């Protein structure tokens, strides 16, 4: 069993074990970091007394998840309330499957790339519709409805926002992706196929200000009130994981990923995402909430035209310096 | 292969109605404004059977892989646009009467014309796929066009469950042939065999599959049962459209398909064809005796007519003027059939709600509507095959096609379904004319459509030289 | 080469691992914890066509962005001719946004 | 070493069972259905081909294929939105008012 | 690479089966959704990458998507052709199984005489197929795009609500 | 539609009759076990035609009924809509979820006792609802005030304007969806509360007027902590409406929204700044002054 491609092999599989359970963690202490930097931004404290700066305060909140009591309502359809979570769950974390974190630190380099985060933001959709028609609540259906009507108002365009960095680098390709941004990160010349694909990435994550269940709260419509003990906090932690696999998403296509002059490449990679990370924070923190029309009236009439304008922009650039 | 400004220049009919759906489109974005896109519309149509006289001018070429422009596509093309540029005039008056937006029926018409016109120059599987489904689903549209009303609803629903089903049906079968072949092009389709291999299974499989798709695309037995309710419950100039141009579109890409393919000549093909072919005339001409609706009675009429042009098909390898007799029938029988669907459409127009198809609203219809009515006695005698008419000219063609080959069960076929049609047919024609119990341009023009359409059958019944010499020089590459 | 198939497994050891740990924090959340009964426990806490009309935009859209997905991946080698046939397309596509949005399509609010 | 016949066959069966669905279903949801499988069915036979003969034609195809599966599924689930609508039912054979 | 295949075959077969004998439609939805996963699975088995990523974008994303919208939206519950189960009778079902059988055995005959060297699975990459597409396959590329705008017009025009 | 407003529809009695006994009944978990039986089958036997509503299940609205799910401190009641699609086509409040008894408890309290009452009509306005209280009861017993009563009595109801107004600002942010400015303000009404407490002794209901003046004297360094608020506040005011009232997802959520005109407001009996939006110029501080009001500009 002594060989140099075994070992390789179980050093590759090593690596992706790691980057899985560094996701997983860093998703679920970002909860816990979002609580602290909402304190920040609100000039206040957040959790600072369970443990060490309100260290713990994310392994009591994982305790109470796992010890409140299992429910499931009587009514409902059991095999896709149960399914819905874990959807919501595996979909982004298998979109962070693609990311390259360092040279030669990455898990999957596959000639698809983006394409495989799209599938996963699909599936995504299908997390949120059958959480909604499983619960058996008309409420829950109804504002499960609106929100992925909106989901699909902003992936209609997610990709399209992606295909100007995709023409840039000639690739689908992650790594090769990150390699044409050696000299310019792709954030300039691709600068509206980056506020277009920040603003759709923050609608499929149903972050704020996209979040139905914060947006609609006298009609009790929201999607998750159904759901309780660590079906719940699968919602959770999969939307704080999908928040960490689109901010790494975003530094890899539009900040050179792990590109930088002084600094390990995986530090610069961890500072541009935890920027990002915070940048989301900020953001929930700041803006208000528009109307649900005005979102989708936005999303299809201003910022899909606005990526085919890009793309097309883009490839005209391309041709042109082509001598 | 590329694209050339000669390319461009055989583009020009594609082109145009293309820019004509972009243009009314964006006319309706603006206002929607009945008068004015229907303007548009047949503005762009008539435009594009102009610019046929540069496309002959510019010759004949291949423009991709998929596509080959030629005299025979020209045609196919010219007979596609006259019967869009009818189905727009007819669709007018009715449309006059109809409360929800109209403007989409225009659209809807152009792209199933795009449709067509590739149809006309498919020189390839995708093409062919392609233009099948450009026509289809426009037409998905047009027929459940009035969808308040049931039967409209019905026949809409209908018309695109069955032709979902016959597009699986091809494309499965156009896959196998791919599986085989290795080349979409319709002349690599069995050019991979040799010393007599000919009949490979899996490539008549395939043949198959797409004979079932396109059988039912031209209501051949045994995928004819959609024709009568599809053709009843649609909306009556869009039982024009889906009776002139997508039979004529579908059965000129068959035609080529069958020229140009080396498996074309097979004779397990050739005889499932002509089985298909006497089926097709005698089931077409028996179910329509006994027929109190004209609509259906049309559907039953298109049934049989289109199992005489499959009697000209199954000759094609055999004799040598099997083309030109598809081309003269179809002219011939555009003409009929726009002239019969177009007195319904005008005696159902304005839309009002069910559907002037019953016989006995035509029963005397020589009293009030004259000029109407011997449009219409005219078109029956066509529709019969009898001399004075273009109809008799084209089944003289059929009858000569299989005389020449041999093909005597589809040469007697042909006569008895001919003996069965006179009789359904002269009861049309004598019930005009005995006794039972508008005031715009575009009536007006809808009025013209079909008296010249009985003006045109008359003449090139007694005369059809024009219309032999036309088609004659309208030849495909060899 | 042995670095594809070892990233091979390890991509696939990624995706069994993420589906067992989210099943595996699943199972544990049914297992422990106590069970209590109320009367009410049990007791949970027609819409528009336009719901349709958002989804369908969204699927034939989606279609026209994978093809724009194909070209975007090999505009190089397409050339200009290839920029001439994506900007018919596009054009088209933003003809028939137009058309959808100045007829109310997407018009949620009355 | 996929041999085609087994990835042909593979097409054959889905499409085979999408036509039984199609044809024993009275619900239009389930005969939409169906319809997908078999268009679906369709593509992949003519992807197996294009590998088989290593050309994009297959994938081309396929593309052109999933376009008429999403037009043709649009469509059809807005007519059976409009019979719902005017019919409160969703059974197929009560659409049958026309015959003979 | 044959592993994969076979047994994504295999799935697929299994839930298509399952989807048009249940009763469930939301239950059949997402059996669909397994059988074009499988069936994805099967496009990247073969080397056709750009099939399986669309496979799971378009259809397993977009057209699947709306028929769970529809389903979703027309709230099936009890209705009464669900509740009888006519399907599921063998003296419904029995004759449209032996049909679909006599068709897949001549077509599973046809298969079986077709040279076959085998498929070596290749990856055929989206950018070849980009380059075909917007090469020799111009016109398919432009008609597709009003082949789609007819679709748009027509469901807007008969989904609408008024 | 003449039916009961504060109390339940299965009621006996009209409370505020003089025989009606004001204390409280007897608790029975029958009767509480009753009515949420008719809560759980309220919308299975719902129909529109009790509730004022009409041409309801056209059988295209949908009639949904609102609950205690957004509590943003306005309390509990619920509000049936008649809805075509997303459209409000009518809508009727249900509430009564909030009935106190508090003019019964008018005639159960003494003139003097009753005070504290008084601070629990509106809850964010404390004195604020104490002065038209003693100013009433001071017409009755013949009482005219000092001016260091009207200037004290002036600011502490001014302060608490500010205090209310604070709330209902950052609250509208929230409903809006920009939730950081509740923080701020609630700081802003703790500058007014440290005020508050130090002359009253108490936060929220400081029951603190008194018929004839007020409960004690100012305490010795009240002005600090009033001058302290005073050089707080405008501050946190500008910052609130650059960060908020000016964000143009806020002015499109809010403009236009519900508008009325001035025969809508006079008809429907709207006063404060609903009235005055409407061009109106009415204030009871300068159209009726009272309290020494008109000493201050
Ligand atoms: C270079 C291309 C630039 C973009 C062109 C396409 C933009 C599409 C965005 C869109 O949906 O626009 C809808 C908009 C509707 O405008 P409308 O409702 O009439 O507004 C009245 C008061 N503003 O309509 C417009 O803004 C009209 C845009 C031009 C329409 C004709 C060309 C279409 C291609
Ligand atoms: C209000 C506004 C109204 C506007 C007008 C609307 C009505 C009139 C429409 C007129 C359309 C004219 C179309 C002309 C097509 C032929 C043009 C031409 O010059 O063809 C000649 C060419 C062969 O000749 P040559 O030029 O030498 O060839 C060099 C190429 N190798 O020939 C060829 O290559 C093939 C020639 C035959 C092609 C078919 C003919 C065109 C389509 C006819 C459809 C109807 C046919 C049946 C009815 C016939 C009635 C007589
Ligand atoms: C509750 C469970 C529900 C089901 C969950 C999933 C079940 C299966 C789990 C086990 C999967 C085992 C591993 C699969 C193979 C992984 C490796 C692989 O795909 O390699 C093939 C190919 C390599 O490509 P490349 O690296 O570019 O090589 C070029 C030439 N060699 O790379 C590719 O072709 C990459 C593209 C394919 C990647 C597919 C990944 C999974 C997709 C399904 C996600 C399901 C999400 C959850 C359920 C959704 C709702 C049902
Ligand atoms: C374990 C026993 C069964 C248990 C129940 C079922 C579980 C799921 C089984 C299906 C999914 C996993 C199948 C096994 C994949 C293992 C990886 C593999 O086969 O890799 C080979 C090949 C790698 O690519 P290549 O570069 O060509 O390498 C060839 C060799 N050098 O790979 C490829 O080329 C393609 C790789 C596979 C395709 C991507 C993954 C597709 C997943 C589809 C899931 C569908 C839904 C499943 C639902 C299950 C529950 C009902
Ligand atoms: C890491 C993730 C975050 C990365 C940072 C950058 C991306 C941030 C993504 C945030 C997404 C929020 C999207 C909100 C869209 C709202 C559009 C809308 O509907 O606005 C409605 C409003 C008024 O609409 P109207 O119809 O005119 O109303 C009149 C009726 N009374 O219309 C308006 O107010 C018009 C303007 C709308 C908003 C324009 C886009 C703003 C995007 C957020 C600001 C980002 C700034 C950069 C942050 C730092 C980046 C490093
Ligand atoms: C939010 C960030 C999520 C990252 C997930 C993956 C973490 C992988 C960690 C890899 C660490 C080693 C990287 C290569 C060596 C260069 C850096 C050395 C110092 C850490
Ligand atoms: C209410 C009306 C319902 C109609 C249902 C129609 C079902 C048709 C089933 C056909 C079964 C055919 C069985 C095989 C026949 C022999 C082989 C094919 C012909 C040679
Ligand atoms: C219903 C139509 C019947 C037509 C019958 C024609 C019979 C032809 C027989 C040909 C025999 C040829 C022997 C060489």
């Amino acid at each position: 069993w002594i060989s140099p491609e075994l070992i390789e092999i179980l050093l590759t599989i090593l690596k992706a074990v790691v980057i899985l359970l560094v996701v997983v963690t860093c998703g679920a202490f970002m909860s816990f970091g979002e609580r602290r930097l909402l304190g920040l931004f609100q000039n206040r404290y957040g959790p600072n007394r369970v443990g060490w700066g309100g260290s713990l305060q994310l392994v009591a909140d994982m305790i109470k998840m796992f010890f409140k009591e299992d429910w499931i309502p009587k009514f409902s359809d059991r095999v896709i309330f149960t399914l819905a979570p874990m959807i919501a769950f595996t979909s982004l974390l298998l979109a962070f499957a693609i990311v390259p974190v360092s040279p030669g630190w990455v898990v999957a380099d596959l000639n698809i790339g983006i394409l495989f985060f799209l599938m996963m933001a699909g599936l995504a959709v299908y997390a949120v519709l059958f959480a909604g028609w499983s619960s058996n609540n008309k409420y829950s259906l109804l504002g499960a409805m609106r929100a992925s009507a909106q989901t699909l108002s902003y992936e209609v365009f997610l990709g399209l926002s992606l295909m100007g960095v995709v023409a840039q680098a000639g690739s689908f390709n992650m790594t090769d992706i990150v390699n044409s941004q050696a000299h310019v990160w792709n954030v300039i010349p691709q600068f509206f196929g980056f506020i277009t694909f920040a603003i759709a990435g923050v609608a499929v994550c149903h972050r704020h200000p996209f979040d139905q269940p914060e947006a609609e709260q006298e009609l009790a419509d929201g999607y998750h009130i159904e759901y309780s003990g660590m079906k719940f906090g699968l919602f959770f932690v999969g939307e704080y994981i999908g928040i960490v696999t689109i901010s790494a998403l975003m530094v890899t296509l539009f900040f050179g990923g792990w590109q930088g002059p002084l600094l390990p490449p995986f530090i610069w990679f961890a500072l541009k995402t935890a920027f990002f990370m915070m940048m989301f924070i900020l953001i929930r923190a700041s803006l208000p909430r528009p109307r649900y029309d005005q979102v989708m009236s936005f999303g299809w009439k201003i910022c899909l035209p606005l990526t085919l304008i890009n793309l097309l922009v883009t490839a005209a650039v391309i041709l042109w310096q082509a001598q | 292969m590329t694209i050339t400004p000669q390319n461009l220049i055989a583009l020009l009919p594609l082109l145009i109605v293309g820019l004509t759906v972009v243009v009314v489109m964006l006319s309706i974005a603006w206002r929607r404004n009945h008068f004015l896109n229907a303007t548009l519309s047949v503005i762009g149509l008539n435009a594009a059977l102009v610019s046929l006289w540069f496309v002959g001018q510019a010759g004949a070429m291949d423009v991709t892989p998929l596509m080959r422009v030629d005299g025979f596509a020209m045609l196919y093309t010219g007979l596609v646009l006259l019967a869009s540029l009818a189905t727009c005039t007819f669709a007018y008056p009715w449309l006059e009467g109809y409360n929800d937006n109209k403007d989409e029926f225009y659209l809807l018409v152009l792209i199933a014309a795009l449709g067509g016109i590739l149809l006309a120059n498919a020189n390839h599987l995708a093409s062919l796929f392609l233009g099948i489904e450009l026509i289809s689903l426009p037409l998905f549209g047009l027929v459940g066009y009035a969808f308040r009303q049931k039967r409209s609803l019905e026949a809409s629903i209908k018309y695109t469950i069955l032709s979902a089903a016959a597009s699986s049906f091809l494309l499965f079968g156009m896959a196998l042939v791919y599986a085989q072949s290795g080349d979409l092009s319709f002349v690599a389709l069995g050019k991979n065999l040799g010393d007599g291999m000919l009949n490979e299974p899996l490539l008549l499989a395939g043949f198959g599959l797409m004979i079932v798709g396109l059988g039912f695309k031209l209501s051949l037995v045994p995928f004819h049962l959609w024709t009568p309710d599809v053709y009843q419950g649609a909306p009556a100039p869009v039982s024009t459209f889906l009776a002139t141009a997508s039979k004529i579109a579908i059965f000129g890409v068959v035609m080529r398909l069958f020229l140009y393919a080396p498996v074309g000549d097979s004779e397990a093909i050739r005889v499932v064809l002509a089985i298909i072919a006497f089926a097709s005339i005698i089931f077409g001409n028996l179910m329509a005796l006994s027929q109190t609706n004209i609509k259906r009675l049309l559907g039953y009429s298109s049934i049989s007519h289109l199992g005489y042009l499959l009697v000209a098909l199954i000759a094609l390898q055999t004799g040598e003027m099997s083309m030109e007799a598809v081309g003269v029938y179809l002219a011939g029988y555009l003409f009929s059939s726009l002239g019969a669907f177009g007195v319904v459409s005008l005696m159902s127009s304005p839309y009002r709600g069910p559907d002037a198809d019953s016989l006995f609203s035509y029963r005397g219809l020589f009293w009030h509507r004259p000029i109407l009515a011997a449009v219409m006695t005219v078109m029956m005698l066509s529709l019969a095959g009898i001399p004075m008419t273009l109809g008799f000219i084209g089944k003289f063609y059929v009858l000569a096609v299989g005389v020449q080959a041999h093909l005597w069960w589809l040469v007697g076929a042909v006569v008895v379904g001919s003996a069965i049609g006179l009789y359904y047919y002269l009861r049309v024609a004598v019930s005009l004319y005995l006794h039972a119990p508008p005031s715009n341009w575009q009536y007006s023009a809808g009025g013209i459509v079909v008296l010249i359409s009985a003006l045109l059958v008359l003449v090139l019944g007694v005369w059809p030289q024009p219309l032999i010499s036309i088609v004659r020089l309208a030849m495909p590459l060899m | 080469s042995t670095e594809v198939i070892a990233h091979h497994w390890a991509f696939a050891i990624f995706l069994i691992v993420a589906i067992g740990l989210c099943c595996l924090m699943l199972v544990g959340g049914w297992f422990l914890g106590g069970r209590a009964r109320a009367r009410s426990k049990n007791v949970p806490f027609r819409l528009s066509a336009k719901f349709y009309l958002v989804a369908m935009f969204f699927v034939i859209f989606d279609v026209e962005a994978l093809y724009l997905f194909a070209w975007s991946t090999s505009i190089r080698e397409s050339g200009w001719v290839g920029f001439v046939e994506a900007a018919i397309f596009i054009f088209v596509l933003l003809a028939g946004l137009v058309y959808l949005v100045r007829i109310g399509a997407l018009d949620w609010t009355p | 070493m996929i041999p085609l016949q087994h990835g042909l066959i593979l097409a054959a069966i889905l499409f085979v069972l999408g036509l039984t669905g199609l044809v024993i279903r009275r619900n239009l949801l389930f005969m939409l259905i169906g319809l997908e499988i078999m268009i679906n069915a369709s593509a992949l036979a003519f992807v197996v081909a294009g590998s088989y003969w290593g050309q994009t034609d297959g994938q081309v195809m396929y593309i052109l294929a999933i376009s008429l599966a999403a037009a043709e599924a649009s469509i059809g689930l807005a007519l059976l939105l409009q019979l719902h609508r005017r019919r409160q039912n969703l059974n197929i054979d009560s659409v049958s008012e026309m015959r003979g | 690479m044959e592993f994969a295949f076979y047994i994504c075959g295999l799935i697929a077969i299994l839930a298509t089966l399952r989807v048009i004998t249940h009763t469930n439609p939301v239950h059949a939805l997402l059996y669909l959704i397994i059988s074009l996963l499988a069936i994805s699975g099967v496009f990247f088995s073969l080397g056709a990458y750009f099939a399986g990523a669309l496979e799971i974008i378009v259809y397993a994303g977009a057209i699947m998507v709306l028929f769970v919208f529809v389903v979703m939206m027309l709230n099936l519950g009890g209705s009464e052709i669900e509740q009888e189960r006519q399907w599921l009778k063998p003296q419904v079902w029995i004759g449209p199984a032996i049909l679909s059988a006599i068709m897949l055995v001549v077509i599973v005959y046809a298969i079986l005489g077709v040279n076959d060297q085998g498929i070596d699975g290749t990856p055929i990459s989206a950018k070849a197929v980009g380059i075909t597409l917007f090469g020799p396959y111009v016109l398919a590329v432009e008609l597709a795009s009003m082949l789609l705008l007819a679709g748009l017009v027509v469901a807007f025009h008969v989904g609408r609500e008024e | 539609n003449l039916r009961r407003i504060m109390m339940p529809q299965t009621w006996k009695g009209h409370p505020l009759r003089k025989d009606y006994p004001a204390r409280a009944t007897e608790f029975s978990p029958f009767e509480l076990t009753k009515a949420k039986q008719d809560l759980e089958m309220e919308a299975l036997t719902f129909k529109p035609e009790e509730w004022g509503m009409k041409r309801g299940t056209n059988e295209d609205f949908m009639f949904l009924n609102l609950g205690p799910n957004h509590p943003s401190a306005h309390g509990a009641f619920r509000i049936v809509l008649q809805l075509d699609g997303e459209e409000i086509v009518d809508c009727v409040p249900d509430i009564g979820y909030h009935h106190r008894g508090a003019e019964k408890m008018g005639e159960r309290q003494s003139w003097h006792s009753y005070i504290p009452y008084t601070d629990r009509i509106e809850y964010l306005g404390g004195c604020v609802n104490e002065m038209p209280y003693v100013l009433a009861v001071e017409k009755l017993a013949g009482i005219t005030v000092p001016d260091r009563v009207n200037v004290i009595r002036v600011m502490l109801s001014e302060l608490f304007r500010i205090n209310s107004h604070l709330l209902y600002i950052s609250t509208f942010i929230q409903d809006v969806g920009a939730m950081t400015p509740v923080f701020f303000a609630f700081t802003d009404r703790q500058k007014i509360y440290d005020l508050v407490e130090a002359i009253t002794g108490f936060r929220m209901h400081p029951a603190w007027f008194r018929i004839g003046g007020v409960a004690h004297d100012l305490p010795r360094g009240w002005d600090r902590l009033l001058r302290e608020f005073l050089d707080w506040m405008p501050k946190r005011l500008a910052s609130y409406e650059k960060a908020a009232l000016q964000n143009t997802i806020l002015k499109g959520r809010s403009q236009g929204v519900a508008a009325y005109g001035a025969k809508e407001a006079l008809e429907w009996g709207t006063t404060g700044a609903g009235l005055r939006a409407t061009g109106i110029d009415f204030d009871v501080r300068k159209a009726r002054p009272y309290s020494g009001y008109e000493n201050f500009d």
